[PDB]
């Protein structure tokens, strides 16, 4: 028989998602993802003072607002010809870097961990599926719960770090076209570093080890969820002012091959999305956003981006695979001890294990560890008291594009200015790449494809469907905007 | 005592109102969840999912009819028969935000419109939008639903405003019972539905830079922290919030110190507060 299962809302993600799968002989054989909420930032932005964008766009998503802030101010910097002071570049990295820490910790503990961990007998940890496939021993489960509780404090401290130079969080005030609004003082750098030390201790001693340790009780979860095994990185965190070096370098990986990233090859399709048919197939520089919520055959407010025709994924796995950094000391040790795997660099996990449900959780933990080194570097590089902003005039006519990597994956903002106002603003976000529907030729989106093959041995307790989805840390607010 | 049941519905929100709550310092969010409220439905953090999550909310709603608190995060879009915001599916029917607020709103003890989107419409209702994004009080009124509404705006609100408003309500209810207590809460709301303990004071008249404003000494760059921020766009004069005192994120900064106030707690945010970076 063929069993259709619809899950709406998919919980413990950001935003509004319906997943519908078909199960046959205990495995998912088809999937459709529907982003069910639309706001239309791309039309709301039109007609405004372009400087307003770097506030307005943050409200796309209160979990990843610094990513949109960053993409917007980079786009505006380019459009305005604003020359961000070196110290302002480093200050922006400290603001944004701190939220990477918050977002990954939030995601693993407060969104994902209940997939593997039974919480206390009170809402919102009960009720849940009668057969939730929760495999951890009493001791390891309790460690999960205790770390979930500790992580609530740690993620909050990450937002104190963001706010020190960012003003407040969610929705920073501190990034604008031209740099950062507040020069770091010696005193506030001490405050940032003291908080950073606590977060670092938690990431190193609790978070990275627990992901591997839980992973080791769910080794079957490294054997599913591969999908297309194709990844995108557009680059992020400029490490100099020349714009030549980034903490994450850009690139594309598909069919076992690495290749450079060319943004001119991005097109957004809408056949299966609730937008006007005539807007299909547009590159973002000519993008259009015309909602069509009654359009026959469509099933999502997420457009379908394809890179030179390819359906790609983004996020920590994509970045870590493309950049192939050395693994954390913890990871090297626990891969040996718990998995019998000898590995030095990320790709030593192998393609099959890296592009897997549990692989994506591993990548996110490893990336969090990696970001610690980056932030430590910026705290050494930053110079207390040195100016962080310039104050450029608004241009009458201009365009610019900002590229960066949000915690969930590749993000770009494009702005066109005419008569000193926003004429067009187009956003191509991380979860847009992961959580999109079919394109005009019927090729599935990355998560839709990754669902194929997922085990559902009990249709009454189909827990692995949302487990796979959550591994991608979906954000439907970002995906649709 | 028994923690009241809370259902947290997200309409056209960004999850920033949920995240800001997670930043509560005293009490911590852990203490809020375990000791203050019973958060029975919340799509971002709850264990269960899908139709089962919806049906759990429905079971609790029936058991606690008239007694649960309904938090709304995000606006409610009325265009296209509610299709711009689908929040669930159960009994093979899609549930829009419109449907959900019509279902649960009439049976709530009170509706807490958390954030400027829910309170006033906010960014989804701003110029250029086309979803019919609607504020909670207007939507309920338009649909004949008479349940008391308390607005806790901000984009996002400070966690202290959210937790503090819940505590205001719990104190009043302990003293007067449910209906009586909620009546006492409604008496301390301003004309925009906001609790006066958090929104009864003006940013500007309490601003540390007021002396500079009065002297006409204005910063010409954001990083000049001596001058008043008025020429840089500060909307403090038109804004009613206590940010100048409690500040943000464990007291480490606030908008006027760091940059400018954008008036995020006001009913006309964003359009009436824009452009942000000019007076
Ligand atoms: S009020 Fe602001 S922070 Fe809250 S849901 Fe709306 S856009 Fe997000
Ligand atoms: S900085 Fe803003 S709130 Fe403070 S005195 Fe100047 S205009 Fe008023
Ligand atoms: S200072 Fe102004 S913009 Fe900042 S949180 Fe307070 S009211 Fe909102
Ligand atoms: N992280 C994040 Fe948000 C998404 N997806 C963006 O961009
Ligand atoms: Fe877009
Ligand atoms: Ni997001
Ligand atoms: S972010």
């Amino acid at each position: 028989g063929r069993t259709t299962i619809a899950i709406d809302p998919v919980t413990r993600i950001e935003g509004h998602l319906k997943a519908e799968v078909v199960v046959e002989n205990g495995k998912v054989v088809d999937a459709r993802l529907s982003g069910g909420m639309y706001r239309g930032f791309e039309t709301i932005l039109r007609g405004r003072d372009p400087r307003d964008a770097s506030q307005i766009v943050q409200r796309i998503c209160g979990v990843c607002p610094t990513a949109h802030s960053t993409a917007s101010v980079l786009a505006l910097d380019e459009a305005f010809g604003a020359k961000v002071p070196n110290n302002g570049r480093i200050t922006r990295n400290l603001i944004f870097g701190a939220n990477y820490l918050q977002s990954h910790i939030l995601h693993f503990y407060h969104l994902s961990a209940q997939d593997f961990v039974q919480g206390p007998d009170t809402a919102p940890f009960v009720p849940r599926f009668p057969k939730s496939d929760l495999r951890l021993s009493k001791e390891l489960n309790k460690a999960g719960v205790d770390q979930y509780i500790e992580a609530l404090e740690v993620r909050r401290i990450c937002h104190e770090m963001v706010a020190l130079f960012g003003g407040r969080m969610p929705h920073v005030q501190g990034q604008v076209v031209g740099g950062a609004t507040e020069i770091p003082t010696k005193e506030k750098l001490v405050e940032y570093a003291a908080r950073f030390k606590k977060v670092r201790d938690f990431v190193e001693q609790k978070y990275v080890p627990v992901v591997y340790t839980i992973g080791s009780k769910y080794k079957d979860m490294f054997k599913v969820g591969q999908g297309f095994k194709a990844a995108l990185c557009v680059g992020a965190f400029p490490l100099d002012n020349s714009g030549k070096k980034h903490l994450f370098m850009p690139g594309v990986y598909a069919k076992g091959k690495d290749m450079p990233f060319d943004p001119s090859k991005i097109k957004e399709y809408v056949k299966y999305s609730w937008f006007a048919e005539e807007t299909t197939g547009l590159n973002y520089k000519e993008g259009k956003t015309i909602p069509a919520p009654d359009k026959a055959g469509a099933y999502s407010f997420v457009k379908a981006p394809r890179y030179d025709g390819l359906s790609l994924e983004v996020g920590p796995l994509a970045r870590m695979w493309v950049n192939n950094p050395e693994l954390s000391p913890v990871g090297k040790k626990l891969l040996k001890d718990l998995f019998g795997i000898s590995a030095k660099k990320f790709r030593d996990l192998g393609e099959e294990a890296a592009f897997s449900l549990m692989g994506r959780h591993v990548a996110r933990a490893e990336e969090t560890y990696y970001m610690l080194g980056a932030i430590e570097g910026w705290l050494k590089e930053i110079k207390a008291g040195e100016d962080t902003v310039v104050m450029p005039a608004v241009p009458a006519s201009a365009e610019g594009t900002g590229f960066t990597e949000a915690p969930r994956g590749s993000l770009l903002h494009y702005v066109k200015v005419k008569d000193s106002k926003i004429d067009n603003y187009q956003i191509v976000s991380a979860s847009l790449w992961n959580c999109n529907p079919r394109d005009d030729m019927g090729q599935r989106g990355a998560v839709e494809e990754a669902l194929i093959g997922i085990p559902v041995d009990d249709i009454q307790n189909p827990v692995n469907v949302a487990r796979l989805i959550r591994a991608f840390d979906p954000x439907l607010g970002c995906a649709v905007h | 005592g028994e923690r009241p049941p809370v259902f947290w519905l997200q309409g056209q929100g960004c999850t920033g109102c949920s995240v800001t709550l997670l930043n509560s310092v005293h009490p911590s969010i852990a203490d809020v969840l375990l000791k203050v409220i019973s958060l029975e439905f919340h799509p971002t953090v709850m264990a269960w999912e899908g139709e089962h999550a919806i049906e759990h909310m429905r079971k609790v709603a029936e058991k606690f009819k008239g007694k649960f608190f309904l938090v709304i995060e995000g606006s409610v879009p009325v265009e296209a028969d509610g299709k711009y915001c689908i929040i669930g599916e159960a009994n093979h029917h899609e549930i829009s935000m419109v449907d959900a607020l019509k279902e649960f709103g009439p049976n709530a003890a009170a509706v807490l419109a958390v954030g400027t989107c829910a309170a006033y419409g906010g960014i989804p209702a701003a110029e250029g939008s086309e979803t019919g994004a609607t504020a909670v009080s207007k939507f309920l009124g338009d649909n004949g639903i008479k349940t008391p509404v308390v607005n806790i705006p901000g984009c996002p609100p400070h966690p202290d405003w959210i937790v503090g408003t819940v505590v205001l309500a719990l104190d009043a209810i302990k003293k007067n019972g449910l209906e009586g207590g909620l009546a006492e809460v409604v008496k301390v709301l301003d004309s925009d539905g906001r609790p006066t303990p958090f929104f009864g004071r003006n940013i500007h008249e309490n601003c540390p830079y007021l002396d500079k404003y009065d002297e006409g000494v204005m910063s010409a760059t954001f990083t000049d922290k001596v001058g008043c921020r008025y020429d840089l766009g500060c909307k403090g004069p038109m804004t009613m919030a206590d940010c100048f005192e409690r500040k943000w994120n464990g007291g480490v900064n606030w908008c006027v110190q760091n940059a400018v106030c954008i008036g995020c707690v006001e009913p006309d945010f964003p359009d009436g507060k824009s452009p942000f970076y000019q007076a």
